[PDB]
């Protein structure tokens, strides 16, 4: 990928710039997944053992402050903020906010709303004063890269998301293990209840969790699994890992071509009835000018 | 019925 931005990048130091990130060391690990009830077009498949070099990651999403910040240093307008409009849950939208008659198919939960964006989440008239440490979202794939980028980082290849997120477990169901809420404690923000109709907030959220809620995972990552979708580097494909090659498996970074750019992690929104994306091996996409209330990002670095 | 939608895409709401 080449990008183009209109801030240069700011010195930092090794130290400024693995502050808040964890060192995850060279080795293998499996990954992907081999669960009977997965969707076949999602690709999580084949189970394939994976050579990574060292690399840092955050153990937290980026946040509305930190994005705030990179926002007041360079004067970067998000992709939202061009198309005038993001993508917000229907529970979330108040009455009265104007509103899109766009349909996403098959799933009108989504509405499209104009001013919605990073600091006003829900549209006009929402602000973002009770979350400074939420997740920053309505940012797209292109919005992560140039923080990321701006931050002296980058982006997680799917592998490198996929290692991290699973916390040292081979080839557990969650980022904790195998059951959803061991010993009953919630372990992450997903949906419960009826989706789309009622979110029950067993887990203490209908929306955005603060990126430092529950435990974290095994290597110090919180929220890996559940709050918000997580854009990778990595272009889109069902299948392009299922060669067996060193392009696939030794620091594998995706396909050279695409269309939409893969997300990991699941959201807040996911529920086992209807897309169980929670689970580490799941994965989806976004195209990369996309943007939702869903879906943020963390970043990545080279040691 | 198809695979279910977590990512809604800009390009998905486009039609005529
Ligand atoms: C259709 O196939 C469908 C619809 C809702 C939830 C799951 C699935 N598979
Ligand atoms: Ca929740
Ligand atoms: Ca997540
Ligand atoms: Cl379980
Ligand atoms: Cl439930
Ligand atoms: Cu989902």
């Amino acid at each position: 990928h080449m990008p183009s931005f209109d801030f240069d990048i700011p010195r930092r130091s090794p130290q400024e710039i693995a502050k808040g990130m964890v060192a995850i060391p060279g080795g293998t690990f499996r990954m992907g997944g081999e669960d009977p009830d997965a969707f076949p077009e999602d690709g999580e498949g084949p189970v394939r053992t994976v050579r990574l070099s060292p690399f840092l990651i955050d153990r937290y999403a980026v946040s509305n402050r930190q994005f705030a910040a990179f926002v007041k240093a360079t004067g970067y307008v998000t992709d939202a903020e061009r198309y005038g409009w993001s993508f917000v849950f229907h529970a979330h939208v108040a009455p009265g906010t104007p509103v899109m008659d766009a349909v996403v198919p098959e799933a009108p939960w989504w509405v499209a709303v104009p001013g919605a964006y990073w600091k006003a989440p829900e549209g006009p008239g929402s602000s973002i004063t009770d979350r400074p440490n939420h997740p920053v979202v309505h940012v797209s794939w292109n919005d992560a890269v140039a923080y990321a980028t701006w931050a002296g980082k980058r982006l997680p290849t799917e592998a490198e998301w996929e290692m991290a997120a699973r916390g040292g477990l081979d080839q557990a169901r969650y980022p904790w293990g195998n059951e959803l809420t061991p010993r009953g404690r919630h372990r992450c923000n997903i949906w419960q209840g009826t989706f789309p109709v009622h979110d029950t907030g067993e887990d203490g959220y209908t929306g955005t969790a603060p990126v430092n809620a529950f435990a974290p995972n095994g290597y110090g990552l919180y929220n890996v699994a559940g709050n918000v979708w997580e854009w990778c580097a990595d272009w889109w494909s069902a299948d392009w890992h299922a060669t067996e090659s060193p392009a696939t498996r030794i620091d594998p970074r995706g396909p050279e071509t695409g269309t939409a750019r893969v997300t990991k992690g699941g959201s807040f929104l996911c529920h086992e009835s209807y897309c169980n994306r929670y689970r580490v091996a799941a994965r989806t996409c976004n195209t990369p000018d996309s943007s939702a209330a869903h879906t943020g990002f963390r970043c990545a670095a080279d040691p | 019925a198809t695979t279910p939608l977590c990512g809604p895409s800009r390009a998905s709401i486009l039609s005529g």
